[PDB]
């Protein structure tokens, strides 16, 4: 049980890691979308004026 | 009758003889289990604590 429950951390730890990017993906998309819309709003600003 | 009741004496030894037989492994057992209810007890509340 020792032995099992110190190797259990590492599954979940490995779990706990990979979510991590899954996660990620939405922090990520808040900064990318974001971003993308600084340079569309640059652009839409332009036409617009 | 002093050789007959020594008789006596030597089959009466051999019930203390035999009470020792069990009393020293059954007090020996003691020691035994106190050494592992006590070692194993330390070094399960570092491996499985």
């Amino acid at each position: 049980k020792g032995a099992l429950a110190l190797e259990e951390k590492r599954r979940l730890e490995a779990r706990i890691a990979q979510l991590e990017e899954e996660l990620e993906e939405e922090q990520g998309n808040t900064e990318l979308i974001n971003d993308r819309l600084k340079k569309a709003n640059l652009q839409i600003d332009q036409i617009n004026t | 009758q002093a050789k007959e009741n020594e008789k006596k004496l030597k089959s009466m030894e051999a019930e203390m003889i035999q009470l020792q037989e069990e009393l020293a492994a059954a007090e020996r057992a003691k020691r035994q289990a106190q050494q592992e209810r006590d070692e194993l007890a330390d070094e399960i509340a570092n491996s499985s604590g």
